[PDB]
């Protein structure tokens, strides 16, 4: 009963290949980005690439291709389906409205047989007169690209190269042909083949198989006048047309393994090549002239352009810039000169896109003290890899900032009765006040004659009656915005200075301590019209107008002192209509009667860093459900603003959210900035649309933009990292990570590159000489390389590395925990290592060594030899818990600070993962899935307690509850597995049962439990977890209602969702494994929950057509178009 | 939006064993073939008159190659 | 039903022993584009537990439940396979002969005769035909029974697939 | 982004009496609060003293200057139990109310100086909270008085035992100042150790002479009471 | 492209479905190669065990076991303990196999007649057919109503409904005369092997013929569709080249897991070897030779890859002076 929902926190970013050509007109050069499932189409212009259209499709695609067969004028896509569900589409712009329509779709698996270890590779003819795909052994697949082809009917070639490495579609031939790498008993060869479909043969046959690099692997289409392909091994490059072919080989890619191409200039001359090790590279074919007007090929050259993230996939997209993708790092654009830069390189990059991803491991820590945590996380690779920091703030866009301290308030004035836009910026501070005059987006200082700068000022602003008014400890002074002079001033009657001041249109509100005056603003005078006296100090006024009144409050909102409270009262008379009782010993600083979206509410916010809310009924002053949060620490002054269309209030102070109304309830967020004591709105020239939010120290102008939410910090290692952990004694994470050394003709490796690990402000080694007798690594091969792995102390704060401490030669450094053990109150961190060589298929030795963060040093405080490699490590109860090759060993921390094993289990395949939760321990297998082992402290020992009995590859593992194990496989399903403590035998009992199954198309690495929200007090919990593509989902579990709810909304959101290429939803949710395939159950695709507020509500009325839902009560209610939102919503609040 | 529009489908077909049954238990050779004995005179020599039988178990056979088991 | 979706035909199938049941001429015929798709569905499902295998399908021995509209209302009839394609073939418009009826459901004489020998002559009438009589020959004209009285809801007009000739 | 303020004329040192003005304000509405008297000055005016004064590199005038007021005030009111008149109930009452009018005290002066209290001393290692402060000295001071914590753990013990004797006693005052002692900290030193070693005795007392008083009764029943 | 398991499934973060190179191509050499005893099954009430095949159910709900007697046993998949008991034959049972359904059961002996049999195993195990010719049977792989029994050197193909017979295929010239012929149907069902012969089974005349490599196996399909074993010669059954030869697989009764990506079988030649061996499926590397030291009569494994059912007699190889149990080794 296991139901679990499950929704994409983070959308995958991972660059799985891209697509360029001209598909969203004929004109257009576009560039479409893989996204696992998904496809952002993209135009590139002289400005930048400029998004066109996000679409998705059910499906994680295998196969992406622009194509047009004989008469098209835009390029059409072909996309395949990693469950072999073809299509082709065409992209169609209705003016603003933009989608894609399916022209043809079908299956285009076989039934009988094994898929090829290649994977799903699919090539398209240059003729267009169909696409060749290598799907299975001995087995290539072609489907004519026909109009009429709409089922996509498929013939079956049988291969003779049964095992193939690369192949493409050739250039320089009539006939459909393919150029091709592959492996055969005389070695790799590159061959070429003519594809008949209809005659279910390959014909010959632009040449025969020739000799090429023992490591070639890639071959390169070359267009005409050239023709022919070239091929591309670690060391050599060499170009094959009939009998004859060319070959160079460049230092400089024998250096790096080349990862992709991708063709540049048009008659085939130029191609860009690429590696892990971020070298673009450019490929010149240099052409000699035959006698009879023949192009043929003279030699090959590479030059080294310069230096990009890590080449994926290249795609030439204009008249000089190329799309650099990764999804082992970042992408961007780069334009290839002509002429070399100060570096020697003709590389110039333009833009940059940050990758999420791969993502290699996951914290959550409050470095912020807001109560929203941040996810400081390791990925990347190679000369990508770094540390990124995720953090949950709508974004705020700041547009100015000046440096004047000591602020005590802030009002726009517009000085100029015959301008809509604000003129001057009153600042009030400790004793005095500026006023800077307005000029476009630069200010200066002013003087007005109405304005006084040698006193404190409580309020200032614009008033009815084309004035200014200023309210000063010493009086009420009301200004003619036309000589911009005082015409009227008003003085406390018992010659008391003021304490606490607002202003509105109509009026002001002033107060002395008790005593409390209402005077009316008059075209040319300030005119009292009541007053009366508190018991207690006035805390705080307010008389801003309510409703639809001429500038005038009916309410007075008073704040007190002594038994802290706060009231109505009726303005023209003081008259009490309504009081509440805020607190005991602390005063309020902030009360205001204003409104979000279009409803009117009163607030309150005290010295405690906690806030009131009130609902407010304006025409009886009376005030009801009220509410209470707590913000930060301060008093906080609240401020109303208006945000795009309607308003809402602004906390400033040490915890600088933003207050808005969302269902019926005023509910907040926390802002990206550091602090705000004061806020007031602006409209000014230079500034049309902001806010200005000051502090003590300085003044900023910005908006809350409310579009971005999720902050990330990048923050680059050079080199691939392993672990991260957090240690509350240090105030800094843990990181394990992993530089690459290369040999070369002597001395055994060396650095291939700078990375943190060495670019430390403090470093050290390890001296352990335990493994030192039984050590003999392959130092004496040239290119060969090793990992160099490290334990780093990185800041907190400023996430350099403080420390860096290196392992062993060829000791790796596999699982980090942070913790304290025994009676040890020090925290430490632990590290499981390995001894890890080229010719140990499984590895016999490695220890577990226990660390001190110290200042900028790592201190050694315990060494201990285990038996096997030690991969996996967590806290047990106050003891390490680790796994070592297949046996999981639980070691006591002794006050002699040393590790001891009290007891073990080893009746697995390999102890793949841990996980712990009080006694009980998750172990994740290579083929057992999810077992369950418990410590059994009676005994001293552990006991098997149960397992899964499907043998699953575990990608990653977490714990759901006592019985309850959440986890997922190679084979890219997520699955919950439940105990079946109420079977009757032992089987039943022992075996962890499978509750749920669904499938993400995403290759689970991190599970941890909690989300980037900002914590202010349908489903419960929240798994999260990364994905190799930079992808951040969360696994939420629901209530036997509420799945049955979701279930049966997902049945009916299905049929009008459409996919890109009328794909079937019940291909992706399928569980696939190598042995069986199961339709997803148990499970809720919340990402097709969120999607139904994407569709036109006629479809929306669809999906609610007879949708009945499940409740509690056991009532079933039919939903409408709007409640079918609702129920969005309350999941979305959620997760 | 049509005078006519259907509900309900009952959809029938006949089930056999094809199962390269286009061969025989006893003979071996395929059922559109000549029967062993029928190419050359031996049971006949008017070959054409060789004919084809069902079973009940979803297969056909010659007619003569397992007709002539009868004496047996 | 984990196709994603489905057609409005709601489709059943009789799976046949050869070597039990008679022996029957198929025919083919214009069979709506959604029965096409399901009834290669379901050929594909039963070779797919049950494979090297063929199905032959027989026109002639379907049947299904007809709705027709009318003047009074939306009535559904108990048709033959063949009587199915002789009433659909009516829905665009009618005044159709039998020789272009045939063409159209593409079926034999034989069996159109018989469809419409029912159809347009006995009770519960569906089709009116012009020439009035019990048989029914290649240039007769065949118009909709718009003016169609009746309460009861799947009448029988099939009699002919379930009665000797 | 940063912005220019062209002619910039400013202000950045307001007037020192303003500075001064504020802060003397604030150390006579502290005198002003000791002994429990009414303040001259509008508790509103004095917050925004205290709002004023709080500025960068000036906030630790006012929580010294306040410290010091108040460490006066708690030093002073040691001298009225400099005393011998070990009255169990008298003296109590005079302690019990001397820690909760300085409660009320160190509210009043916190309610004023809560802008101080949340932000230069709440947010700093080792800066005591304004009661906090008050509760370090009370206890520093008068508490650890020699005199006072030994009249008020006699007083309150001696109460006890007589109740233990079937004696009617104060147990509100009881109740009252071991929740004063157990707020400033001392309960557990000063009054626990004396207390359970006179109590344990009593109970020693109590068996022998009880269980031989009622001829020689079931006494598991006076055992229960 | 590391070979320890540690650095290769760290790349899984950024090199998912396994990490590094090969896969399961190097993997399965790390778990196929580390056979370690778990239980054994042995008959109730008896002394000492006399199994000579076994099979997992169809839905391995329990193993079943063939005696030297002609029994059939049934026995707890999980507990080892005996839930049924059934006669077959009257004499040594050389084959079992159930069909995917489960509804009945194939059967065979060595000797005692009917030499293979259809026994129902819903509900009733009674008899559906009697094949007095037929030494050994099996289950065709992708339409199971049809099913192959082997007469010396001659397939029988019935279909289960009735068990007719429905198609022959022989030839006593392509024949290699095989001690252990046992004819078996490829992933397709659209050719046999039998007696190192393929047949096509569309026109019932032979479509090639593989030389006599051995004397006793004639030789298994792989489950891809495109390689066939002649005991150790790898044939393409497409266009019957060959493509390798694996000497491990001489005299091993080598047959394919589910995935069809592990290759395994028993020692022959109580004509039985001591030992038996696990293979890389991709190419038929073999991975291990599992050092068992008892004389193994026969050897299944499961749907999952868990357990190996091994039958191996811990007695001394007589007649009557045998112990052959079925003793379950985890991979």
């Amino acid at each position: 009963m296991s139901y679990n929902y499950v929704v994409t926190a983070q959308k995958p970013t991972a660059v799985n290949g891209c697509v360029t050509g001209h598909f969203t007109s004929a004109e257009d050069l576009n560039l479409l980005i893989a996204k696992n499932t998904r496809l952002e189409i993209y135009v590139v212009t002289a400005e930048g690439l400029r998004p066109v259209k996000e679409v998705g499709m059910y499906g994680k695609i295998a196969v992406m291709e622009l194509f047009r067969p004989k008469g098209e004028s835009k390029d059409l896509l072909f996309i395949l389906t990693a469950k072999y569900n073809a299509c082709i589409l065409e992209y169609k712009q209705s003016g603003e409205s933009i989608d894609i329509i399916t022209r043809a779709h079908g299956n285009v698996q076989d039934r009988i047989g094994r898929p090829s270890e290649t994977g799903i590779i699919g090539i398209i003819d240059p003729e267009c007169r169909m696409i060749g795909l290598r799907l299975y052994d001995g087995l290539f697949k072609v489907i004519p690209l026909d109009r009429d082809n709409k089922e996509l009917k498929a013939f079956n070639i049988r291969l003779e190269e049964l095992h193939v490495i690369d192949v493409k579609f050739l250039y320089g031939c009539q006939a459909p042909t393919i150029c091709f790498v592959y492996q055969d008993p005389q070695g790799r060869h590159v061959k070429t083949y003519e594809v008949s479909l209809r005659e279910k043969e390959f014909n010959k046959g632009p040449w025969k198989q020739e000799n090429v690099e023992a490591e070639a692997s890639m071959v390169i289409a070359v267009p005409e006048p050239f023709g022919g392909a070239i091929i591309i091994g670690q060391e050599s490059i060499t170009y094959h047309n009939g009998d004859k072919y060319l070959a160079i080989a460049p230092p400089i890619i024998k250096q790096s393994t080349i990862v992709c191409h991708n063709r540049v200039d048009p008659n085939g001359s130029r191609y860009l090549l690429g590696d892990m090790e971020g070298r673009l590279f450019m490929l010149l074919l240099e052409k000699e002239e035959q006698m009879d007007g023949t192009v043929t090929l003279k030699d090959l050259r590479v030059e080294l352009l310069g230096e990009t993230s890590i080449a994926e996939c290249l795609t030439y997209l204009d008249n000089g810039v190329v799309f650099v993708g990764s999804r082992l790092g970042d992408s961007q654009l780069v334009k290839l000169n002509v002429d070399s830069n100060e570096q020697g390189s003709y590389v110039v990059a333009m833009e940059t896109f940050t990758n999420l991803g791969p993502i290699v491991d996951m914290c959550v820590v409050d470095l912020e003290r807001q109560g929203q945590g941040q996810l400081v996380t390791c990925s990347g690779a190679f000369k990508e890899g770094s540390l990124r920091i995720i953090r949950n703030g709508i974004g705020i866009h700041e547009h100015a900032s000046i440096d004047l301290p000591g602020i005590k308030g802030l009002w726009p004035l517009r000085s100029d009765p015959n301008r809509e836009t604000d003129d001057t910026l009153v600042l009030s501070f400790v004793g005095q006040t500026r006023v800077l005059m307005l000029n476009g987006e630069e200010v200066e200082e002013t003087e007005l004659m109405g304005f006084v700068d040698d006193q404190q000022t409580f309020f200032c602003g614009n008033v009815a009656h084309q004035q200014l008014i200023q309210i000063t400890s010493a009086s009420v002074r009301l200004v003619s915005q036309e000589p911009k002079a005082l015409v009227s001033e008003w003085k406390e009657p018992q010659a008391k200075n003021i304490s606490v001041a607002s202003c509105n249109s109509s009026q002001v509100v002033v107060a002395v301590g008790r005593a409390l005056y209402y005077l009316q603003i008059h075209p040319q005078e300030l005119r009292q019209i009541s007053h009366t006296e508190m018991e207690h100090e006035v805390a705080c006024l307010d008389i801003t107008p309510l409703g639809d009144s001429n500038g005038l409050s009916p309410l007075c909102a008073i704040g007190l002192w002594t038994d802290i409270s706060a009231r109505i009262l009726k303005l023209p008379s003081f008259e009490l209509l309504h009081k509440e009782m805020l607190g005991g010993e602390i005063i309020p600083r902030s009360i205001l009667m204003t409104t979000f979206e279009s409803s009117h509410y009163l607030l309150c916010a005290l010295g405690d860093g906690a806030l009131f809310y009130f609902g407010l009924n304006i025409e009886t002053g009376l005030l009801s459900d009220r509410k209470k949060v707590t913000l930060g620490t301060q008093p906080t002054v609240l401020r109303t603003f208006r945000s795009l269309s309607t308003t809402n209030v602004f906390a400033c102070s040490d915890r600088p959210t933003v207050i808005y109304s969302s269902n019926h309830k005023l509910v907040f967020s926390n802002v990206n900035l550091k602090e705000v004591n004061y806020m007031c709105p602006l409209n000014s020239d230079g500034y049309p649309d902001s806010l200005a939010l000051a502090n003590n120290s300085t003044l900023t102008i910005g908006t809350i933009d409310e579009i971005q939410k999720l902050h990330i910090r990048t923050v680059p290692l050079y080199e691939s990292p392993r672990k991260i952990c957090y240690q509350e004694v240090s105030q800094c994470f843990g990181v394990l990570s992993s530089r690459i050394e290369v040999q070369d003709t002597s001395g055994g490796t060396t650095a291939l590159r700078p990375s943190a690990s060495t670019q430390a402000l403090s470093s050290s080694v390890s001296s352990s000489k335990l493994f030192s007798s039984s050590t003999a690594p392959h130092e004496t091969s040239f290119g060969e390389e090793v990992e160099v792995h490290n334990l780093l102390i990185i800041d907190q704060h400023t996430f350099e590395v403080l420390h860096a401490h290196q392992f062993l030669q060829n000791e790796y450094a596999l699982s980090l925990v942070s913790c304290k053990l025994g009676k040890d109150p020090n925290t430490y961190f632990i590290v499981g290592t390995a001894m890890v060589y080229p010719e140990e298929a499984e590895p016999k030795q490695g220890r577990i060594v226990v660390f001190q963060y110290s200042d900028g040093k790592l201190q050694t405080v315990a060494e201990k030899e285990v038996k096997g490699a030690v991969y996996s490590m967590v806290e047990f109860n106050g003891k390490l818990l680790a796994s070592i090759n297949s046996t999981v060993r639980l070691y006591e921390w002794t006050t002699e600070k040393e590790l001891r094993t009290e007891c073990n289990h080893y009746n697995n395949i390999m102890a793949l993962y841990l996980k712990t939760k009080g006694d009980f321990i998750l172990v994740g297998d290579l083929m057992r899935s999810v077992l369950l082992l418990a410590y059994k402290p009676m005994e001293g020992n552990f006991e098997e307690i149960a397992r899964d009995f499907n043998p699953n590859w575990m990608s990653a593992v977490e714990i759901l509850d006592d019985d309850n194990f959440l986890g997922a496989e190679n084979a890219f399903n997520l699955f919950v597995c439940q105990k079946d403590s109420a079977a009757t035998t032992d089987e039943e009992r022992q075996h962890l049962q499978e509750v749920g199954l669904f499938h993400l198309g995403e290759f689970v690495n991190v599970f941890c439990h909690g989300s980037l929200v900002m914590q202010n007090l349908p489903t419960q919990g929240s798994v999260l977890f990364g994905t190799v593509n930079g992808m951040i989902g969360l696994v939420t579990s629901l209530s036997e209602s509420w799945y049955n709810l979701l279930l049966d909304m997902q049945n009916r959101l299905n049929k009008v969702i459409k996919s890109v290429g009328k794909i079937e939803h019940s291909f992706w949710r399928s569980f696939h494994t190598e042995r069986k395939t199961e339709p997803a159950t148990g499970f809720i695709d919340g990402d097709l929950i969120e999607s139904f507020l994407d569709i036109s509500r006629p479809k929306m009325q669809e999906v609610v057509a007879n949708l009945q839902y499940d409740d509690g009560s056991g009532m079933k209610r039919e939903a409408t178009a709007d409640d079918l939102i609702k129920v969005v919503e309350e999941l979305t609040r959620i997760h | 939006k049509k005078r006519f529009e259907v509900k309900k489908w009952n959809a029938v077909a006949l089930w056999a064993w094809d199962i390269v049954v286009d061969n025989c238990a006893i003979c071996r050779n395929h059922i559109m073939d000549l029967c062993i004995e029928c190419q050359a005179n031996q049971a006949s020599a008017t070959s054409e008159e060789c004919t084809v039988a069902w079973g009940v178990c979803n297969h056909a056979f010659h007619f003569h190659c397992i007709s002539r088991w009868l004496k047996t | 039903q984990n196709q994603s979706d489905s057609g409005p035909i709601d489709l059943t199938v009789n799976i046949l022993t050869m070597g039990y049941w008679p022996t029957y001429t198929p025919m083919e015929v214009h069979l709506t584009p959604e029965m096409i798709k399901l009834q290669e569905v379901f050929k594909a499902f039963y070779l797919g537990k049950h494979s090297g295998r063929k199905l032959q399908w027989q026109t002639t021995l379907g049947h299904a439940v007809l709705k027709a509209e009318f003047k009074e209302g939306k009535k559904e009839f108990q048709v033959s396979l063949f009587q199915t394609l002789v009433l659909l073939m009516f829905n665009e418009g009618d005044g159709f002969s039998f020789e272009e009826i045939k063409m159209a459901t593409g079926i034999e004489d034989s069996e159109l005769r018989r469809t419409l020998q029912s159809l347009a002559c006995g009770k519960a009438r569906v089709l009116i035909k012009s020439p009035k009589g019990k048989e029914v020959e290649d240039g007769d004209k065949f118009i909709f029974n718009g003016e169609f009285k009746h309460k009861l809801f799947r009448i029988k007009i099939n009699q002919i697939q379930m009665k000797e000739t | 982004k940063k912005l220019v303020i062209k002619n910039f004329r400013d202000r950045p040192r307001l007037p020192d009496n303003y500075t001064q003005d504020t802060w003397r304000k604030l150390h006579e509405a502290v005198r002003a609060v000791q002994s429990s008297t009414s303040i001259r000055y509008n508790l509103e005016e004095l917050y925004q003293a205290v709002e004023n004064l709080c500025s960068h590199k000036v906030s630790p005038m006012l929580y010294k200057q306040l410290r010091q007021a108040c460490e006066d005030h708690v030093q002073a009111q040691i001298l009225p139990f400099r005393e011998d008149s070990l009255d169990s109930v008298l003296f109590l009452k005079k302690i019990n109310t001397c820690w909760q009018d300085h409660c009320r005290q160190m509210i009043m002066i916190r309610s004023i100086f809560l802008f101080l209290d949340r932000t230069y001393v709440l947010q700093n290692s080792t800066l005591p909270s304004i009661w906090d402060m008050g509760l370090e000295l009370f206890r520093t001071h008068i508490i650890s008085d020699k005199m006072v914590q030994s009249k008020t753990i006699d007083g309150i013990l001696l109460l006890i035992e007589r109740e233990r004797s079937g004696e009617a006693v104060d147990r509100s005052l009881l109740r009252s100042l071991l929740g004063m002692l157990s707020d400033l900290q001392v309960y557990k030193d000063s009054f626990e150790l004396k207390f359970l070693e006179e109590t344990n005795c009593l109970y020693a007392a109590e068996g022998q002479r009880l269980m031989q008083e009622r001829e020689v009764p079931e006494y598991l029943n006076h055992v229960s009471k | 492209a590391p070979i320890n398991f540690t650095s290769r499934l760290n790349r899984r973060a950024s090199f998912p479905k396994y990490g590094g190179v090969d896969g399961g191509c190097f993997d399965r050499h790390l778990i196929f190669s580390r056979f370690r005893p778990i239980s054994v099954f042995r008959e109730a009430n008896e002394d000492e065990s006399g199994f000579t095949c076994c099979a997992f159910s169809a839905r391995e709900r329990f193993l079943m076991l063939g005696t030297c007697t002609g029994q059939l046993k049934l026995y707890n998949v999980f507990s080892g303990q005996e839930e049924a008991s059934y006669n077959c034959h009257n004499s040594a049972i050389t084959h079992l196999e159930p069909s995917r359904d489960g509804s009945l059961l194939l059967t065979s002996a060595t000797w005692s007649q009917p030499l293979s049999a259809l026994w129902g195993m819903k509900s009733v195990f009674d008899m559906k057919h009697s094949f007095t010719e037929d030494h050994y049977v099996e289950f065709s792989k992708h339409s199971q109503d049809r099913v192959i029994g082997t007469k010396g050197d001659i397939a029988h193909i019935y279909d289960i409904q009735t068990g007719n017979k429905l198609l022959t295929l022989f030839n006593p010239d392509l024949a290699n005369n095989y001690k252990r012929n046992c004819a078996t149907f490829n992933p397709t069902d659209d050719l046999v092997l039998n007696d190192g012969v393929l047949w096509d089974v569309r026109s019932a005349q032979a479509i090639h013929k593989f030389d006599k490599f051995n004397m006793n196996i004639s030789g298994v399909f792989h489950p891809n569709g495109l390689e066939v074993i002649i005991n150790t010669e790898i044939w393409d059954l497409r266009t019957f080249h060959l493509l390798h030869t694996v000497p491990a697989l001489d005299q091993c009764r080598v047959v394919f897991n589910h995935t069809g990506t592990v290759m395994y079988g028993a020692m022959l030649q109580s004509p039985f070897g001591s030992s038996f061996r696990t293979f890389n499926a991709t190419d038929y590397k073999p991975i291990a030779t599992i050092d068992v030291k008892r004389n193994i009569f026969d050897l299944c494994t499961d749907t999952k890859d868990c357990y190996l059912a091994v039958i191996e007699n811990q007695g001394s190889m007589d007649a009557l002076n045998m112990d052959t149990v079925c003793r379950l080794y985890e991979v």
